[PDB]
């Protein structure tokens, strides 16, 4: 019940937050619910609870990110009442949904065409997935069914939109998408819909660049993790799974001692499999603790990558020719990941995570002042360097120095402005 | 709002004077007048009826000088909120006969809930008016026994008995569990649960469209309820709904010919409406 | 409008009350199986007032924590519109929606398990049975 209450309430209620409000909420759910003795299984992922593995490889197969945000949010659009509304400053999960809902034959359309409700009614006739884009402009005449209002007389479902009365074809779906990250949408579609946010955060990239570093520097950290992401739901489907293989075998077989040969390689392959599972099982917390070790570890760098990428985008306030996009900044880490000659031949962790940091603000300035003005320069050096200063340990914040430094000059002090030595002008007394 | 000053080409020709809400003089004087025409179908109350308007007049009053628009827009009066007030105790009288001061206050104290209490936001002004009406009900007539003033229900329903008497609030709601049973199946499979204030407003509901009158505004967040117990209620006492599907493309002759529709099916053929409509059914002022 | 406010009657439908609140979460819940025998009651957590039994049971306490997190979400979002803005409004309707999850996923749940469990009790009873056969 515990864990069913939670599931429910973040795929009903925690949508179109950002990952750490999720999170948050999560966490004072589960918080409440220790409060009340209510048995949920402790430190549950959402991810695998409401979905095997088969349908996330389906996804993976259907470009479909990697991220843990993309990933509950293919669940939110997986299990769903209030059909969704799909909020993406890219165009990735728009390619998704279309290449998810290929074999049912989804249509592109939006609000602005004067087309609309010709294919609204044709894809309610035959059962047709409908997305619409431009939610922006909201139409009035896609209440009735966002209320999924029933008429049923005659042992049929009807449907009323306008003067028009419609039967409405079951496997019928539609899915809402915009394209602006802020809108304000009025509270009456606000109700119908279940908000899905695809908006990239410092939560979302920070969660991002951090699994990139333990896949790429420390991969027998992500396997363990892995492991035990599949330890709750997908290790004992295949233990069913192969259970199955042999109760099946043992009947066409008929317990014959000539085949015991056969069935007992089977079942010692079956001891050794649940000896392994119960071992990580016996395990659990120690790579729990260990996994937490490694990520505090490598903290530091998320936030840094995190609040570079953010400092880029921020770079268009200065001049129109800053433009910089999300991908910019992943070939940029790619690059520093990877492609690094300083990681030729170092293996310390420790090491190696200095010589990524360097590097990745090394590279980061190189390819972001090449195409920025040279008056210019200095100031995104200042940035990288509060940046670090910010990720830096064992400094003080310096908060009261730079906010003086930034705006405490323009604060009033004229009077009691004595002239002093002769050295000393007016400006500079 | 919505409102354009005149040109002052054209104000010079027109003389202009400021007609303000009626004072308080003038307000006793009209609505004892209705009072006193009220009254004569139950000669056993004629003497109770200058006090009565009295009562009345004040309470206006003092729900006046408090509620101003800046507190809240909706938090509007005017003379015809007593006018109204006297229709609701006239309806309400219209069946009943020989009845004491003990009904005539105590409708007047329930007309005074539906109409100054409900539209009210917070707790604590709800709680005000409450007093107030008490209050003013014992300052203007004092030799009546507390029986009607403390009674915390104070509700009213024509669906039990035969006419329109005080109610029972569990009775009441058994008898209105079995009929939105009987509703859902018809309609609406969607379940739909009761509980209290969900109760009162369908009785507002029902008590607003029983009576003459015109319109019902109902104001509070989306999805919590108005348009279904709207609906319900029009199903308990067969008012036929209208629900206008506007549109993208959706212009004002068409706004005129379904009002028109309305009027003829409402005026010409005596089958009541119910007429539900919403923000998404509103575009421009017109 | 003040013309329109001051036209006709004016009837102030809030959102729902914690008690209505409470009230349609055990309504919708009544038709799962959230009796729990040995449940060891807790203390604190207040969030509606009136309590139908001063010790709560399973479904009262799971019903009370639906209601508990609709209040989470709307604190969350005056925090949220409090600390810059950007916020959508939560309706009733969300707690039908969240009601109707947990019930729809809840029933999915207990019959995977049920099945499961059938079937592992199925396969004991076969490999009783084969054991039987190679004893003979
Ligand atoms: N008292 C209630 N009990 C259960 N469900 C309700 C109740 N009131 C409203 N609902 C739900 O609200 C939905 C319709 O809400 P609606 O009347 O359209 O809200 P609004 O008037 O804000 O548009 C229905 O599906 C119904 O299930």
């Amino acid at each position: 019940a515990g864990d069913c209450l939670l599931s429910a309430a973040f795929i009903a209620y925690a949508g179109y937050f950002d990952q750490q409000m999720r999170q948050n909420l999560f966490t004072t759910w589960s918080h409440h619910l220790q409060q009340a003795n209510i048995q949920f299984r402790t430190d549950i992922a959402r991810t695998e609870y409401l979905s095997n593995a088969d349908e996330r490889l389906r996804w993976q197969a259907s470009s479909l990110p990697a991220d843990d945000l993309c990933t509950e949010n293919a669940i939110m659009l997986k299990r769903f009442n209030r059909y969704p509304l799909i909020i993406d400053p890219s165009g990735q999960a728009t390619e998704f949904i279309m290449n998810e809902y290929k074999d049912r034959k989804i249509t592109r359309t939006s609000f602005l065409d004067d087309a609309f409700r010709k294919n609204l009614e044709s894809a309610l006739r035959f059962g047709n997935p409908l997305l619409v884009q431009d939610v922006e402009s909201y139409d009035p005449v896609l209440n009735p069914v966002l209320n999924r209002e029933v008429r049923r007389t005659g042992g049929r479902v009807l449907i009323t939109l306008g003067d028009q009365d419609i039967d409405l074809s079951p496997s019928f779906v539609i899915f809402l998408s915009t394209r602006d990250p802020t809108v304000e949408f009025p509270p009456d579609l606000c109700s119908r819909v279940t908000f899905v946010n695809f908006t990239v955060t410092r939560s979302s990239l920070q969660s991002q660049c951090l699994n990139e570093v333990l896949k790429a520097e420390r991969p027998d950290v992500d396997e363990k993790r892995s492991d035990l992401l599949k330890l709750q739901g997908e290790f004992q489907l295949r233990l069913r799974q192969l259970e199955k293989s042999l109760l099946q075998a043992l009947n066409e077989v008929k317990g014959r001692i000539l085949d015991d040969d056969t069935i007992i390689t089977t079942l010692e392959n079956l001891k050794r499999e649940a000896a392994e599972v119960t071992r990580k099982v016996e395990e659990t917390d120690i790579v729990m603790q260990e996994v937490e070790t490694v990520s505090q570890q490598y903290l530091p760098l998320s936030t840094a990558c995190s609040s570079i990428y953010f400092t880029m985008e921020s770079l268009k306030q200065i001049h129109f020719l800053y433009q910089y996009s999300l991908q910019f900044f992943l070939d940029i880490y790619h690059n520093v990941l990877y492609e690094n000659p300083n990681l030729k031949g170092v293996t310390d962790h420790t090491q190696r995570l200095s010589i990524i940091t360097k590097d990745l603000f090394q590279v980061a300035f190189n390819r972001v002042a090449r195409g920025m003005l040279h008056q210019d320069h200095i100031t995104f050096a200042m940035l990288l360097a509060r940046i670090k200063l910010k990720g830096t340990v064992g400094e003080p914040t310096y908060d009261a120095e730079f906010q003086h430094f930034l705006r405490g000059n323009e604060i009033v002090l004229s009077a009691g402005s004595t002239p002093r030595i002769q050295g000393l002008t007016v400006e500079q007394a | 709002p919505g409102r354009k000053p005149l040109s002052h080409r054209f104000l010079r020709h027109v003389p202009v004077v400021y007609v303000d809400y009626p004072g308080p003089a003038s307000l006793t004087q009209i609505y004892g007048t209705f009072n006193r025409a009220m009254l004569r179908l139950i000669p056993s109350l004629r003497t109770y009826a200058e006090p009565l308007t009295a009562a009345m007049v004040e309470f206006y009053t003092m729900s006046q000088e408090r509620f101003t628009q800046d507190t809240q827009p909706h938090y509007i009066y005017s003379p015809r909120e007593m006018t109204r007030w006297v229709r609701g105790i006239f309806e309400a009288l219209r069946p009943l006969e020989t009845l004491p001061v003990e009904g005539l206050i105590r409708i007047w104290a329930h007309e005074a809930l539906r109409l100054f209490q409900d539209r009210l936001v917070e707790d604590e002004e709800r709680r005000w008016t409450d007093e107030n009406i008490d209050t003013v009900a014992l300052k203007h007539f004092p030799n009546i026994d507390r029986e009607k003033a403390m009674s915390r229900p104070i509700l009213y329903s024509n669906w039990l008995s035969k006419d329109y008497i005080p109610v029972d609030q569990e009775e009441l709601r058994d008898y209105v569990k079995a009929r939105l049973k009987v509703f859902y199946e018809e309609e609406l499979d969607v379940p739909l649960v009761l509980f209290n204030e969900v109760l009162d407003h369908v009785l507002r509901i029902d008590r607003i469209f029983r009576q003459p009158q015109g319109h019902l505004l109902l104001i509070g967040v989306s999805g919590a309820g108005k348009t279904t117990l709207s609906r319900f209620v029009a199903w308990m006492n067969g008012l036929s709904v209208y629900q206008i599907k506007v549109h993208r493309k959706y212009t004002g002759e068409d706004f005129d010919e379904d009002l028109r529709t309305v009027l003829r099916r409402s005026g010409c053929k005596n089958e009541k409406i119910a007429f539900i409509m919403d923000e998404s059914n509103v575009l421009d002022s017109g | 409008s003040p013309a329109l406010f001051n036209r006709c009657v004016l009837n102030w439908f809030g959102d729902w009350s914690t008690e209505a609140l409470y009230q349609v979460g055990k309504e919708f819940t009544s038709k799962m199986d959230l009796e729990k025998p040995n449940y060891i009651v807790p203390d604190y957590m207040p969030v509606v007032y009136d309590k139908l039994p001063q010790p709560p049971s399973h479904r009262e306490a799971i019903v009370n924590s639906c209601v508990f997190v609709h209040q989470t979400l709307h604190q969350a979002n005056a925090r949220l519109a409090k600390r810059g803005g950007r916020t959508m409004a939560i309706t009733p309707r969300h707690y039908l929606d969240f009601i109707n999850h947990y019930a729809n996923l809840f029933h999915e749940k207990r019959s995977e398990l049920e099945e499961q469990q059938m079937h592992l009790n199925v396969g004991l009873r076969k490999i009783k049975e084969t054991v039987d056969q190679v004893e003979e």
